[PDB]
């Protein structure tokens, strides 16, 4: 809320590029806005970054062709468990530790940015409400379980196949993450916000004809082209949701699935559960096991 | 024409004492916190 | 209507906004005040340098 | 506004006058229900001059399809309740979680049971599950040439129907046999769903998987973009009326694609994951069995061998 | 029906022309490549022959020994070797040096060598005999061969024959060889082509079961960072138990490898552990659910519910991996005894192995060990084992696999 | 009962019972409440707008 | 009119990709691969 | 002059910063006190 | 110009493009065909 | 404008298409001559083609 | 009538079949003029 | 006279360059002609 | 308004022909350039013999 | 306005950024001589060059 | 502004920043070169 | 107006490449300044 | 506007074009020469070519 | 709005954008003087090339 810029904060003039308005996207890339916040959050992903391509290029030796070869597969490693939350020397976790701390100030920065931005504007800053089920999702997984467990090595690697591994890890050590009271919920959100966005598209698509994509102007005052949704969806299935509505449960089925998720993550620890599928025996929830084997 | 030269270059000036306290502080005799 | 500012930084403050520095000053300074307490307690219970 | 003359339009027109039809206070149900009531244009009505199906028994539009629906969804739900819930391990409320339903064993290759062999239940329910699908999928086409509108919500459906298609139908068609299909039960298909991907060696590794991974992804943080700048704008009242949307992302992110970009980019987004996803399984088990190593042509490409 | 029936002719003639290319691919596909495939499917599956290792022993450039043999490779020192071998039997019926095969007549002895010791190495009579003088150890290859012979026997009748669900195969010398004589693969292309470049820290399990995090408690090798093959090689050839299998509880059997249980490890070193099963995976040419339920990896299923995806003698295949794992770990601990020949340096260049089946062990020395794709070679019953179906009853089968070396 | 595996004083199968029937109930309420405020409602007291369109 | 020009990219793209196929299957066979054979 | 705006943000860098070093000394393995 | 209200002369040229290069096409795929199966036939 | 382009092809070309398409073929069989002494000349090196 | 873009096209699809083919004969154990 | 030679003038560059650039890290990955390998 | 070929006056004009013409002296002495370095390094050594 | 800035810098400023820029110097000037001794003792702690 | 030239200056030379890191990084990683 | 741009980005590239080999040097055992 | 420009170059560059397109000319031979100079030098340490 | 640029320059840009562009370039001389004495210090410390 510095806003620093030369034109309330916008630096530069419009560029239009025509091509676009033929797909049907808008042509305009506009003034750039240089914050205060947005400056914060850029100069700290821009030192993230380089930490975390640095650390990963000095792996290979800083052979370029290597680089790109295992690029994928290469990664940074977190603190061991030895030294719990501790700081250890470089090229062992330190490098984790700057990177992880830089990208926290980088989503934080980025949150206040687009808080400070819509309230500037005169607008409610719904989107900041929005993006604090991501950051929590990212808080829990990334400081809060580690800093919970006393070990930072339980947190993923900064790498593009790190993450899968994390994922992978982390499923299987815990017990089958599939019998996960809130990995469930959250697979019910994320599939059900699939599933909205597909439809509520598709209908703005095909009512396109109808001004039914011009919804600042149909929540006030709905017209024709919203009235061919609501009867649509009325006849499909026999209920609607006008312009206000649909937008109230696209916005609450994605924040919905960070939380129910983030709480997920954050229970899967030997505090509170240790074995996923022995709490689905303890459930009844699974199909019977078996005998063991005669030996 | 200075005012934002001023405010980006604190913020720098403070990400820069960060990083460097924290490569300090990560190296293993300069670690002033383990002893 | 800015009496209470002195002449020397007039065009850059008004009266409540020169309140509110005075106030934001003896809190600035107080608060040093109070770190050097703290950082001796910690050095005559825990000595880090030398 | 500046629609580039040197190339293809593609974009939408407005017809005549849907734009002065906007009442400020919203219509009710009773004046809008009757407009457009149209008795005719259906997949049906077209082909077969006059059709019927005792149509809209409420809120529903009852239509030949939405028959074919109901036929197909009373003996599927027959068949699956009766043998998931009614014969299982445990208790009723128990078996609710913990029921299955078998595919038929590897010696019945390509071929139906008889009523009574272990593999019959699965049979009958995907066939009349996929025949209840398709019946809703041209019920959805039915009801949008009813009000004049594009295919989308039926084309999305049906790339939907199509992931379903190729696990239980082109998949086991494919490979020789039904005993190739999934498992139903909620529990059951959750086990099934992990064992296949394991067999091949970390399902992680597959490049269709982490396409459709992206596109959920990507689907759901648009979802949450779009929801959050409709409901933040819809109050405002003041100089820009609609563009206040548009100036407040070109300041978050700089390029504002507009509001019929967004919900064709949100069709996209969620469109060709699933489409990925349906590439991925029909990929899985046919040419490759193993996910991991099949990365091996990687180290040896003519420039990476140092 | 107005002009626009043009597009459901489209249509229809689309359809026609996609059945039409479709069904002419699959035709030339039979014709050129399922034809091909067929035959050469044909020859994998199959078990392995004496004759295989005849062909390759008479199919092959003569070579000049610099240690003082005559050439043991090509069809005339095939020829002269078995015409000796007649000429000593004839001489000598009864054996006169043999410490291993006590209770052989000359005969047997013949007919077993100059098949399953000549095929099952690749090499001629003159690799360890001497011509002329059959019984006399002149060189140290001949006391690697009985140290070797020795190991079957041990092998055999301390891990082998306990399997349970033996299913009935033996180890004979051709089952890691591979008729080759020296170099032997103890790990696949798979393996180094598949496994990343990383550096990890593995935490090893306690007898307790519990891990041991500050490295001066730790196995020497890997008290430092290692590479991620290191790793998945230490966890091989260093695998105990400490909660042997009880079939009274389900969440026994659980080894250096185990991660969920009450103790635990922390996320880092599953990626170790799936790397091992990985790497197990691969040298087996099976997945994962060839004995693991993804909804456990700790239980012991036998009769588990859903056969599509899964393999049904689960918790079998289960133990005697357990049991190998176990004797990869014997073989890595006891290898100085049964007659391995040490290498001074890691051979490279061509012939050599990997570089990751050459090992130092205890005694300082660099052996080239066996490993999990050695017997295996991507088939999960080794294609080089003998079946007891296939092994004559009495007098014949003496000539196939001794009494001796069976245990 | 002894449950191992308990996340507070939640016994697993209280969980999952209680989670499910939650989000059923949930999603049943919010379904009505949509299509009830769905089109523009006319009583005796007055004409209430759609959704949100009355900036109020 | 109605759709001719949809026919003639389709005929062409498919003839590409099944020709592409069909070579690529041909040169996998050990008989009739023709760039790999020695004697 | 933005004289509210700069109070506004010096006071919260104050709390961020008072927050990381509390965390980091803490942390350290010689300071946190909870050997009693 | 053309008695056939699907094309036009326009259309009715590019589609002839078409037309022709199959001809050659079976001409020369025949032949090569022909020569690859007079060195090593099938059935 | 139409002045170049042969009668016959009045319907899709205009003026300057046609001498891009012209340029393109000429480009096409001089490839086509250079690719066919490349073949040859290769053919006599390792034959593919008994 | 697109005789600008089908040029595009064809001048794309003569690139991207040359890469393949060279690349396929360069990997032939016979056919190989650098590793030689 | 407006046609995009500029336009395809831009594109000829980089394609170049992009071969240039693949061809060269062949011949560098090529152990018989690696010079910085000796 | 350009000066160009009689013949490519429809596409050209004295500015674009101008770049046109840069592009093509710089394409032959590219030619000419890289014919050094490949009969350098032919000779160096052969690799297609 | 513009006459305690100078005669030269003048273009680029006015009264209120002179002011608002020549407390950054003094700043930056006065930290730099603290940090300068902190570096000294820090180095007299111990040298990491020779 | 009758030319691109101002734009097209920019381009060429980050277009030999980005060539000198490349070919620094591939020599510094060689082991017959390695300065550092 | 005069393009004066560049000497924005020229600041910013000169603080990211002495970034660069103030890492690059780093990461080099001998010539580390950092262990004692 | 454009005066010190070559005359064939009038269409594509004005003075202020013109006059930046001669020191990008001047400073490639500055960025040239010196390069030309290093690589000779790093030449006669070891050779990469034969 | 320039009248201390040299006449070459005046064209391109006015006072207030050449007299920053001096500042960078005193600036960039200087700062070229400390990198040359600060990388002779580490030349003599221990040369990096032979
Ligand atoms: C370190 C960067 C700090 C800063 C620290 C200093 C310091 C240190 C000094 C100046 C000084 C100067 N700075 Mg200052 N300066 C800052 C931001 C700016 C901005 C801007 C882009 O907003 C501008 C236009 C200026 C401009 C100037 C001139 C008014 C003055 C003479 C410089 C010179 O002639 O070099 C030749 N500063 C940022 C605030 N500035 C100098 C001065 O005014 O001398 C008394 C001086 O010593
Ligand atoms: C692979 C399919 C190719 C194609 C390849 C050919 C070929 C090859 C020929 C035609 C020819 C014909 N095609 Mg055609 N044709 C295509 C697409 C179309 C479409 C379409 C829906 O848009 C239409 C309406 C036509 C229609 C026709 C008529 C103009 C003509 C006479 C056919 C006949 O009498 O058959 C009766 C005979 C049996 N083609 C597609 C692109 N078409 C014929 C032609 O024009 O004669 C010169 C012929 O030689
Ligand atoms: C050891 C030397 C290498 C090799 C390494 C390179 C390198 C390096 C380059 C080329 C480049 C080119 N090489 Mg070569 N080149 C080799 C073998 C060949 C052979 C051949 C049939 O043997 C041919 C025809 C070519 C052809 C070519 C042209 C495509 C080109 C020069 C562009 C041009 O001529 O514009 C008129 N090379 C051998 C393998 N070649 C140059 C290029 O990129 O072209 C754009 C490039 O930088
Ligand atoms: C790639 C697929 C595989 C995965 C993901 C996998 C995963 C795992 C995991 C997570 C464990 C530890 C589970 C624990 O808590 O008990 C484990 C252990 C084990 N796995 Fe695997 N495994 C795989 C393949 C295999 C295969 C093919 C075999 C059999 C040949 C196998 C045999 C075993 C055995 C015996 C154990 C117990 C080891 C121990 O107790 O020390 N695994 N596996
Ligand atoms: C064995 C033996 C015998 C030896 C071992 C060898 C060894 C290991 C030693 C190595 C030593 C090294 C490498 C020393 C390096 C010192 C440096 C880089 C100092 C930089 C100072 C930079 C300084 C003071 C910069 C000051 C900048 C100022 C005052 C800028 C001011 C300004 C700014 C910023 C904005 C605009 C206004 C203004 C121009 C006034
Ligand atoms: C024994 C009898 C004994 C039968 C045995 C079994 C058998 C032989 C066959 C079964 C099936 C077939 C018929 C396979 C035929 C296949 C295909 C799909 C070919 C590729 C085609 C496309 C071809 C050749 C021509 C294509 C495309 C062109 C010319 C593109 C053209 C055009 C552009 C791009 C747009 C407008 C302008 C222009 C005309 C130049
Ligand atoms: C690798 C294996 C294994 C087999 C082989 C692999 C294969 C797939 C194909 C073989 C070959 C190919 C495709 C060679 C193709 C080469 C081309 C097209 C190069 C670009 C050239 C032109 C160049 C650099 C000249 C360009 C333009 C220049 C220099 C400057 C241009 C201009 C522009 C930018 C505008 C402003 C300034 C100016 C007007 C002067
Ligand atoms: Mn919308």
């Amino acid at each position: 809320d510095l806003e620093l810029g030369r034109d309330r904060g916008r630096i530069g003039k419009p560029i239009e590029i025509p091509l676009l308005e033929n797909f049907g996207f808008d042509s305009q890339l506009g003034p750039f806005y240089l914050g205060f916040w947005n400056a914060v959050a850029y100069i700290t992903g821009g030192i993230f970054t380089f930490i975390w391509l640095m650390v990963m290029f000095a792996q290979v030796n800083y052979n370029p062709v290597a680089f790109a070869k295992y690029f994928v597969v290469l990664q940074i490693d977190p603190p061991s468990s030895r030294y719990g939350l501790s700081f250890p020397p470089l090229n062992e976790g330190g490098w984790w530790l700057i990177a992880t701390f830089f990208l926290t100030v980088s989503i934080f920065a980025w949150y206040m940015h687009i808080y400070t931005r819509a309230k500037a504007l005169g607008i409610k800053p719904y989107l900041a409400y929005g993006f604090t089920g991501a950051i929590a999702l990212y808080l829990v997984i990334y400081i809060i379980r580690p800093v919970w467990m006393g070990d930072w090595s339980e947190a993923p690697a900064h790498g593009i196949k790190a993450l899968l591994d994390w994922t992978n890890n982390v499923s299987v050590r815990y017990g089958n993450f599939y019998y996960n009271p809130f990995h469930m919920l959250s697979i019910f959100f994320l599939l059900g916000s699939t599933l909205l966005l597909a439809m509520h598209a598709g209908t703005i698509w095909a009512l396109e004809k109808y001004a039914a994509h011009e919804e600042w102007n149909e929540i006030q005052a709905p017209g024709t082209g919203t009235e061919r949704a609501q009867l649509f969806w009325r006849w499909c299935m026999g209920f609607n949701a006008n312009a206000y509505s649909i937008h109230l449960w696209a916005f609450w089925f994605a924040w919905l699935c960070g939380i129910t998720g983030a709480l997920g993550v954050f229970f899967s620890m030997p505090d509170f559960v240790n074995n996923w599928f022995q709490w689905g025996i303890e459930a009844g929830i699974n199909y019977p096991q078996g005998p063991t084997p005669p030996v | 024409p200075v005012r934002t030269n001023i405010v980006i270059f604190t913020i720098l000036g403070f990400v820069v004492a960060l990083l460097i306290h924290f490569i300090v502080l990560s190296s293993p005799e300069y670690n002033w916190l383990s002893n | 209507d800015d009496d209470l500012v002195p002449p020397k930084w007039r065009p850059l403050f008004n009266n409540q906004d020169w309140l509110l520095h005075d106030i934001v000053v003896k809190s600035f300074y107080g608060f040093g005040v109070i770190a050097a307490i703290a950082h001796l307690l910690v050095y005559l219970w825990k000595p880090w340098l030398p | 506004k500046a629609k580039d003359p040197r190339f293809p339009d593609f974009s939408f027109t407005v017809v005549e006058g849907a734009r002065a039809t906007r009442v400020p206070g919203g219509r009710t149900i009773e004046e809008i229900e009757p407009e457009y009531k149209i008795k005719g244009r259906t997949t049906f009505s077209a082909i077969f001059r006059y059709d019927p199906f005792d149509f809209w028994v409420g809120p529903f539009y009852v239509g030949f399809w939405g028959f074919v629906s109901v036929i197909g969804i009373i003996f599927g739900s027959y068949f699956y309740i009766n043998e998931t819930i009614l014969k299982g391990p445990y208790s009723i409320p128990q078996n609710f979680f913990a029921g299955r339903i078998d595919p038929p064993p590897p010696e019945l290759g390509l071929g139906f049971a008889a009523p009574g062999e272990p593999g019959f239940a699965w049979q009958m329910t995907v066939l009349f599950a996929t025949i209840a699908f398709f019946g809703w999928m041209m019920r959805q086409v039915d009801i949008s040439m009813k009000l004049d509108m594009g295919y989308h919500v039926p084309i999305a459906f049906g790339v939907a129907f199509s992931a379903w298609l190729v696990l239980q139908v082109i998949r086991p068609i494919a490979l020789g046999m039904w005993h190739e299909g999934f498992v139903l039960g909620i529990m059951p298909h959750l086990d099934w769903v992990s064992n296949f991907g394991y067999r091949y060696n970390n399902f992680f590794y597959n490049p269709f998987h982490a396409i459709g991974i992206t596109g959920l992804f990507a689907s759901t943080w648009l979802l949450a973009c779009h929801g959050s700048l409709i409901l933040s704008a819809a109050q405002y009242r003041g100089p820009e009326g609609g563009d206040i949307e548009n100036v407040f992302f070109r300041d978050v992110q700089y390029y504002s694609v507009g509001e019929s970009g967004v919900h064709r980019l949100g069709y996209i987004f969620a469109i060709g994951g699933i489409l990925s996803a349906d590439l991925c399984i029909l990929l899985s088990g046919w040419p490759v069995q193993d996910w991991v190593s099949f990365w091996n042509f990687w180290n040896n490409l003519p420039f990476w061998s140092g | 029906s107005d002009r626009q029936l043009a597009i459901v002719v489209s249509v229809a003639v689309g359809i026609v022309v996609a059945v039409i290319t479709t069904a002419t691919f699959w035709w030339v596909y039979d014709l050129t490549l399922g034809r091909a495939q067929r035959e050469a499917a044909q020859t994998a599956g199959a078990r392995w022959s004496p004759s295989d290792g005849i062909k390759v022993i008479t199919s092959s450039p003569p070579v000049t020994p610099t240690d003082g043999r005559q050439n043991w490779m090509g069809t005339q020192a095939w020829n002269e070797g078995v015409q000796a071998g007649q000429a000593w039997i004839q001489q000598y019926p009864n054996t006169v040096n043999v410490q291993v095969l006590i209770g052989m007549s000359s005969a047997q002895i013949w007919t077993y060598m100059q098949q399953y010791v000549s095929g099952a190495l690749g090499v001629g009579c003159q690799y360890c005999h001497n011509i002329n003088n059959f019984a006399s150890d002149e060189y140290p290859q001949k006391i690697a061969a009985r140290n070797m012979l020795r190991l079957v026997r041990d092998v055999n009748a301390e891990f082998i024959v306990n399997l349970p669900n033996w299913q009935g195969n033996y180890v004979q010398c051709a089952t890691c060889h591979n008729n080759a004589p020296n170099n032997l693969e103890g790990f696949g292309a798979q393996f180094i082509n598949s496994v990343p470049p990383i550096k990890v820290t593995v935490d090893p399990l306690d007898a307790n079961g519990m891990a041991i995090l500050d490295p001066a408690q730790k196995p020497e090798a890997i008290r430092e960072p290692v590479l991620l093959k290191d790793a998945i090689l230490f966890y091989i050839y260093n695998y105990q138990v400490w909660k042997p299998f009880d079939p009274n509880d389900p969440e026994s059997g659980r080894g250096s490898l185990a991660l969920t249980y009450d103790g635990g490890r922390t996320q880092d070193q599953v990626t170790i552990n799936q790397n091992v099963m990985n790497y197990q995976a691969w040298s087996l040419g099976v997945g994962c659910t060839f004995c693991h339920n993804s909804r456990n990896f700790v239980a012991y299923e036998l009769n588990p519910a859903g056969d599509n995806v899964l393999n049904p003698l689960y918790a079998y295949n289960k133990l005697k991996a357990q049991r190998m794992l176990l004797l990869t770990t014997w073989l890595a601990e006891n290898w100085p005894r049964y007659g391995a020949i040490a290498k001074p340096e890691i051979p490279t260049g061509s012939g050599a192995a990997s570089r990751y089946s050459y090992q130092r062990l205890g005694d300082g020395q660099i052996y080239n060990v066996p490993g999990c794709y050695t017997c295996h070679q991507g088939n999960n019953i080794p294609l080089a084992s003998i079946n007891q179906a296939n092994i004559p009853s009495g007098d014949a089968g003496i000539v196939v696999l001794p009494p001796q070396i069976r245990g | 009962g002894e449950a191992t595996q308990m996340i507070g004083p939640l016994t697993p199968a209280i969980l999952c019972w209680a989670s499910l029937i939650l989000t059923v109930l949930g999603l049943g309420l919010t379904f009505l409440w949509t299509n009830i405020t769905a089109y523009a409602r006319r009583t005796r007291t007055g004409r209430k707008p759609t959704a949100g369109s009355v900036i109020k």
